[PDB]
């Protein structure tokens, strides 16, 4: 539309909700393949933080590109490379989603900070596969990677 | 809030894994949770339902009591439930409605009925 | 109904498509060379089971691991458990994950074609009645689950009928046995 | 006249052929099928096929085991594991 | 009784071999078990 | 259209045709789910009509939503019991077909008047499983439910 | 679209260039099998010219069909009737590319012009197989079946 | 222009067979994947011709083509720092022969072979 449009060139960072992403649960509902900001650079965030962060982007987009093929010749016919990015990639969507502090009236659970460190660790270590063996539903609606590797205990029973 | 606490967001993820699903042990538990309480929001009309009324119904889903029902059962179940905890047990209908909470003496009192009341409609 | 969805939705419709019909063009391929390997192996199999026919006298299931075969390895399993239910003491097998998957053994069917070698082995995996159930090939368009008695029962094969038979020694007849089971497994697997 | 049924896995040497003679490696001496002997049955040892043919000059075959069964009709099968003509040994 | 009986083997065991011996002078197995 | 969505608002009972039904053979081409009634409640028309009416739906947009997922890959990777919705929810489709009198020409078929208590006691049966033995093409074109049944054995 | 749709109410043929089959080297670029003519028929152009050229758009839907099968399956699953249109196929493949004068300045190779007389003919052979040995580069980039 | 045209070329017939066997299409897909690689570029560092050429000759003469593909973007950055330091005569040479000649072919083959050796180490 153009309101919006318009409105991309006088920004540095952008945020992009939506709707698709909400009707999931997944909140904030933050598209995580448009969302741009001009300090996503190595030589200002680092290399650890920038690289993390295009891993994130590349599985979720891969994952992407495949949905509609496992949903018509199913995950068997699937490689087990493709079999890794999808389990993968769904954690790392459900890791994204966040309790706010503001959002406690919605959600029922008690809100959440998680300092940059904690941020870019947890999602090396699902990309690095260290976390393979939990169930997705352990990294939904959680802060830190160690709430996720509680509540994978918790739902054991 | 105490019996629908976080239903929301759990009925929206489970819609997602029902469409997209050796399905895990959470997976399962998730499928077979939302399956039920999906039963239990089915509502015919022209009888809205008093709040403490909701709650106990709803106590009856959230809390694992029905997740062993066949969920073809679950609306026979609860209007007969529902009959019964009117008829026999006003006094806790009227705590729940005035003290507009679930005490601690309510949610013990609210367990046995359904635990029983659930093996004898499995009867 | 948005152009660029619909547009997305075109191109990997688009992918598929030309997989789906190569995956078909193999299919094909396949079926053409197993269709001969079936013209000997039928008569070794049949030749086989002669000694039943002119003698009057455990569930196997067999399909395979993969594919989009679809009616393929449900009309087994349809059969397989029609007659479990059926039946006094069972204990089971099924080659290829997809029985075992299908149900609740054998792995590596039908991805590569079959041989005596893995026939030797189920048998040999077995002795450490029964009924075997397959599907046995009319047409491209069609096919059939038969089920084939396996009387293997070294027990079983000694009666009456079988007084027409010169030699026999109970044994020299345990090894007959064995060998049958293998070709009756063979069969199927073909 | 017999009907004999010779085979492996994978060949298909004699089907239903009207043969005059057979012989074959048993477990138990080695012996000649006739168009007429008494039903037996028997498993294999690596060895020699012979198969008299109905005129003449008979053919040769190597088998390694299988079995071999002469029923009362005259049917006779020959199943060998593994079966190879001299000429590719 | 033969010498490989009362030593283990059986006859599918027996013909393999032999089998196998004419082939030096098809056979493939891809099964594998899956024992549980 | 503007002129056909403020029509509905007009109406106590809406007959909606649609042309994808007409092609494949069913007429009166009548989408079951898009025709509506304010008439259509249990306190009016008992609650047997309205049971069935609400089951026939309920398989036939079980139905539809499954069609969408096996549109590319047919009914094999179906699963026996979805295999089930398809088979009853395709002799209920074809039930809901009827030659009239006004069209003999057409179908080469003669005129066919039902009353309420056989419709209703036909698609009851059809939901219960009593015809899961017939072929599909026993319901198409038929008055009552003995219809079907008789065109069964005519195909044999 | 309303202006290519307008505009083929006046067309009585085409010539369908391509990229896939530009960047895989053939020029001039052209589909063989999305051309046509409001009047090519052995009334017209006759049966001579009209079976060479019908005999070459069978060959080439059929060595279409081959393609997955010989990436997937190994171009050896193939009949030995089936290897022969495929090697006939892709040397009629090449000789209906054609250096021409003015891409001269492009490839620095030199142009021809080729007859309908010598065109009809050297497509009429291929078939024939008066070329199997003979490999697929006389065939490329060349004038006259010579 | 010479390079170019052959990756174009393998480009075009990686294109033809992607998404996906035989191994002659084993080995389409081995190089697409592999000169796709190559083509990845950081910002803020546009490179001379030579030294674009070097690399683009490691991936279309098949040099990288046993190399884990991950890996490939770490390679070219080792590689082209090793072949400026060390072998800035290459460089002038691949530069000004105007085309690939018989001694740039046997250098880089030397340099490319057993540089990998060392960073697969």
């Amino acid at each position: 539309d153009p309101a919006p449009a318009t409105t991309f060139a006088h920004l540095d960072a952008t945020t992009v909700l939506s709707r698709a992403i909400a009707e999931l649960g997944i909140y904030p509902a933050v598209d995580p393949l448009d969302s741009t900001s001009r300090i996503m650079d190595p030589n200002i965030v680092g290399s650890e933080h920038y690289d993390v962060a295009r891993g994130v982007q590349k599985i979720l987009q891969d994952y992407k590109s495949l949905q509609d093929i496992i949903a018509i010749l199913g995950m068997d016919e699937l490689s087990e490379e493709d079999k890794l990015t999808v389990s993968r990639a769904r954690k790392i969507q459900r890791f994204l989603s966040q309790p706010f502090q503001v959002a406690e009236v919605f959600t029922g659970h008690l809100g959440k900070l998680v300092p940059l460190k904690e941020t870019i660790k947890g999602f090396q270590q699902i990309l690095a596969g260290e976390y393979d063996h939990l169930p997705e539903q352990a990294f939904y609606m959680v802060g830190p990677i160690e709430e996720a590797v509680a509540k994978a205990d918790k739902l054991a029973e | 809030k105490q019996v629908a606490g976080t239903m929301k967001l759990e009925l929206a993820q489970y819609r997602e894994v029902a469409a997209f699903a050796d399905l895990d042990a959470a997976t399962q538990q998730l499928l077979s949770r939302g399956v039920r309480l999906t039963e239990l929001l089915k509502q015919g009309q022209y009888s809205p339902m008093a709040i403490e009324e909701q709650v106990a119904v709803i106590y009856a889903g959230v809390r694992g009591y029905l997740d062993k029902l066949e969920p073809s059962k679950i609306t026979k179940f609860e209007n007969a439930f529902l009959s019964h905890v009117i008829s026999q047990h006003q006094a806790l209908l009227g705590k729940i409605r005035t003290d507009g909470k679930i005490s601690e003496e309510s949610d013990a009192k609210l367990k046995e009925i359904v635990t029983n009341f659930l093996a004898g409609f499995e009867a | 109904a948005t152009l660029k969805d619909i547009t997305r939705r075109l191109k990997s419709i688009k992918n598929i498509q030309k997989i789906t019909k190569s995956m078909k063009m193999v299919a094909a391929a396949k079926y053409a060379r197993a269709e001969r390997e079936l013209k000997p192996a039928r008569v070794y199999g049949v030749g086989s089971l002669a000694l039943y026919e002119k003698a009057d006298i455990l569930i196997i299931g067999v399909s395979s691991d993969r594919g989009l075969c679809g009616a393929i390895h449900s009309s087994v399993a349809k059969q397989m458990k029609s007659e479990a239910a059926n039946l006094k003491e069972v204990k089971i097998i099924g080659v290829g994950d997809k029985i075992r998957s299908i149900l609740h053994t054998f792995k590596e069917v039908g991805r590569r074609p079959p041989t005596f070698g893995d026939a030797s082995v189920i048998a040999l995996e077995l002795l450490n009645e029964g009924s075997i159930i397959f599907n046995r090939f009319r047409s491209v368009i069609s096919y059939k689950t038969e089920e084939k008695p396996i009387f293997s029962l070294d027990t079983i094969s000694s009666a009456e009928s079988m007084s027409i038979y010169d030699d026999i020694d109970a044994d020299v007849l345990r090894n007959y046995q064995e060998y049958s089971l293998a070709n009756i497994i063979y069969y199927s697997l073909k | 006249q017999m009907s004999f049924t010779f085979a492996s896995p994978t060949q298909v040497f004699f089907n239903s052929a009207n043969v005059r003679q057979v012989d074959v490696p048993t477990q138990t001496g080695a012996f000649g099928i006739l168009a007429a002997h008494v039903p037996t049955l028997q498993v294999l040892r690596p060895g020699l096929v012979v198969v008299h043919a109905e005129d003449g000059t008979t053919s040769k075959y190597f088998v390694s085991s299988g079995s071999v069964t002469v029923n009362a009709d005259s049917s006779v099968q020959l199943l060998a594991e593994e079966a190879v003509t001299l000429d590719m040994l | 009784v033969a010498y490989w009986r009362q030593a283990g083997l059986s006859y599918i065991r027996y013909s393999q071999i032999c089998a196998k011996a004419v082939r030096d002078a098809t056979s493939g197995s891809t099964i594998k078990i899956v024992k549980v």
